[PDB]
């Protein structure tokens, strides 16, 4: 039981520099943004889904485990959200910017008291970004307050000695409140006995037209079961069931 | 009535999961990505000497009875990355269903 | 009297075979390289983000009884290639004999 | 039944740029040419080992399977010849210049009358390098003649349906002819039912104090079983057994 989306354009890569390409364990890129940021004006896969009506509710669903061992990896539901995924009710945020799923974020506050996006600004949820996203000047300062060293491209490193000691760090959305704790938003990167914290929150500056933007990434959405709608134009919102 | 789709989970670094490209269905492994809007899978028209073409799963339009020829040329840019090729229409399967 | 080393060939283009380093032996793939006169292999000592690191076999002093501390810096510069470490001491098998 | 070859000083490598270290499917390098090129005069593994008295013949010996699918897919002797792995007799020539193998090359001679290296030349027998290398100016002539078109980083491709037809290239080396054939000199890298057919030759200028320099590479090594003498400092040649 699937679902065949027929005469779908599609790109065939016949270039590919860089070692992203080489980095990266999968073959492409499903992209499930709006029509409005697609790149030779072709209709995405979900809304020819949408236009077929091979769904009964135009929506979709993720659930992102944050155990790289933990089985399966993740799920995404196409015509609706899988409950046994997520625990209470979903929360949803209304889309502002309908290209990117974008939606307002009120502010990020850290425990330590530190704040940052201070008077609200604008934020993407993104499936295809590993990291909590943020501008270069305000995530140099968060990370001093986490006492985190800089790496290298906007990533940043903890000694894991002291990620139990750090303080949580709240994103607010929809007036609510969506707690991080240090093991939340830091990535335990292990291998031949050794391990590496790393920060899940890098600093990057994205210029207009699409920004500045902070994106809600797999740190946030591995937390939080998300909900896209595209019926109603909103992002849900549902702490994910872990073990 | 909802299709489930099994994600594999790299390192926390990448989600991904595998569609179908054709008829009969060629298997791809795929980003659903929410911060981009094409779909695009490497092609069997790219230099086999490339690391990114050799170690990737292709795409073969003859091998697709409900291909159709597009051709019109295409440049993505991404945070991490850039390609090129060019567009391609045929049946997209979710999951795979070889 | 002749000891036999058996070697994979990757396309033609990459044989290598394998070998240990240190009590007991850790076993890690090289290039029976005529072209060159040292030895070296990745290090656990190497960024776990660097693609060239992670994806090869890493060699641990502190899981070894015969290693002996050298720590003199070294470079290297193949005709496809450059990289850059430190020296150690320590047994090397042939094959690895685990 | 091993070597153990102890006390050996090894790289711990911490730094590995470029993509050459990520497309190798190899951990290392083990080189094997004299102690002359040792990079920090560290001492050779066969020269350790020679010292560690561990081997009767102060030799060791190459066989490259030339199928990617047949296995092995080669054998290193150590301390010894594999007649299995070899028809007829050994030919040896002396080595030059104690620091690679190198050894004196008469010259190259196309079937076609072509002639490169047509006074002599220095060459060297390196199993770590998969082609033919030859300074750029005599290869780019060569590849006119096989007809092969320019591909990136000193390379070339012929294609496949032209291959059978070309003429053979023939390597003079202690006054003994050593003939390649098109099949011999043309690696078929296939996939996916794609085959793409790359010249064995390469055009690259090795600069004093090292070159110029031929690179008689896995290419002739895979066709003539190679023996490396370091009792009598010589090179050894006979064709390699094959189905
Ligand atoms: C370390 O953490 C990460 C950091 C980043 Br920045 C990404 C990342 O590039 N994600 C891509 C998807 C992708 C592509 C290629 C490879 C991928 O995975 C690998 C990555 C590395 C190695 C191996 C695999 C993932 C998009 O989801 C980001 N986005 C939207 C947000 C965004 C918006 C705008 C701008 Cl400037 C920049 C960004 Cl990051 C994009 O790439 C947007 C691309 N884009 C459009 O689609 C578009 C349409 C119209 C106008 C402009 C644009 C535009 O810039 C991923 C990360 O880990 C997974
Ligand atoms: C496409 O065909 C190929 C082309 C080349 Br050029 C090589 C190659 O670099 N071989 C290296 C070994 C090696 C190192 C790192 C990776 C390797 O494998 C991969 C390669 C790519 C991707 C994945 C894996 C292999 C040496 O055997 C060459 N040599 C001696 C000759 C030579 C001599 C001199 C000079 Cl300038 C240049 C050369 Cl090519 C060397 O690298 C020599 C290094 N070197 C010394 O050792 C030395 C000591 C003292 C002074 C100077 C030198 C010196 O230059 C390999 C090829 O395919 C396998
Ligand atoms: C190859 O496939 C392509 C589609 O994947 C074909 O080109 C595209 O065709 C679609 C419709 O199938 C067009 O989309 C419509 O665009 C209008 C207007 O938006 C934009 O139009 C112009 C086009 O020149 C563009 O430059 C502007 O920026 C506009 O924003 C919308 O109102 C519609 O709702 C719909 O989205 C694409 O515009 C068109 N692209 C191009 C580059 O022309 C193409 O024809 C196919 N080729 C072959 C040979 O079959
Ligand atoms: C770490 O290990 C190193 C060895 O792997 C140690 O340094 C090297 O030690 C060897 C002997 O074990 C020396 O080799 C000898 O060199 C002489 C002369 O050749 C060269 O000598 C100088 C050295 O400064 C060099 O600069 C010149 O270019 C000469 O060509 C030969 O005649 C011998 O036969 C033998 O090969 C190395 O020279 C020496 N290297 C260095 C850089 O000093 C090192 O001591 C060890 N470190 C620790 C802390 O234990
Ligand atoms: C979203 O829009 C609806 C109207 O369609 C409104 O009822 C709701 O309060 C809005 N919520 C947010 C968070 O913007
Ligand atoms: C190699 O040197 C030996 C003397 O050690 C000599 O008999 C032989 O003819 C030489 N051969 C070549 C090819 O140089």
């Amino acid at each position: 039981g699937g679902v065949k989306v027929e005469r779908q354009v599609f790109g065939e890569a016949t270039k590919q520099p860089g070692i992203t390409f080489i980095a990266a364990k999968f073959d492409g890129i499903l992209g499930m943004a709006y029509p409005r940021i697609s790149v030779n004006n072709v209709l995405p896969v979900f809304d020819n889904l949408m236009q077929q009506k091979l769904v009964d509710q135009n929506i979709f669903s993720f659930y992102l485990s944050r155990d790289p061992d933990a089985q399966p990896g993740g799920e995404l539901m196409l015509g609706g959200t899988d409950s046994k995924y997520y625990k209470g009710s979903l929360s949803y945020l209304n889309v502002t910017r309908k290209a990117y799923w974008q939606v307002h974020l009120d502010q990020v506050e850290v425990a330590s008291g530190l704040t940052l996006c201070k008077e609200g600004c604008e934020a993407i949820v993104d499936t295809g970004t590993s990291l909590m996203v943020g501008p270069v000047d305000e995530v140099r300062e968060l990370q001093k307050a986490i006492g985190a060293v800089p790496l290298i491209q906007g990533e940043y490193m903890i000694p894991c000695e002291k990620v139990s000691t750090l303080p949580a760090i709240t994103l607010k959305l929809g007036g609510k409140g969506y707690k991080l704790s240090p093991e939340d938003y830091t990535l335990k990167v292990s291998q031949a006995g050794k391990t590496l914290c790393l920060s899940g929150f890098m600093g990057m500056d994205i210029p207009p037209p699409s920004g500045p933007l902070w994106i809600l990434g797999d740190v946030f959405i591995g937390r939080y079961y998300t909900v896209f709608d595209r019926d109603n134009n909103r992002v849900g919102f549902a702490e994910a069931a872990r073990l | 009535g909802p299709i489930p789709e099994v994600l594999k989970n790299y390192m926390d670094a990448q989600y991904y999961g595998e569609i179908g490209i054709g008829t009969p269905p060629q298997c791809f492994t795929v980003v659903f990505d929410t911060g981009s809007s094409n779909l695009w899978v490497p092609s069997i028209h790219c230099k086999l000497l490339d690391i990114a073409c050799w170690i990737h799963h292709k795409y073969n339009s003859d091998k697709s009875s409900t291909y159709v020829k597009n051709g019109t040329s295409f440049d993505i840019h991404y945070g991490s990355g850039s390609l090129s090729g060019y567009l391609s229409q045929d049946t997209v399967s979710v999951p795979c269903q070889s």
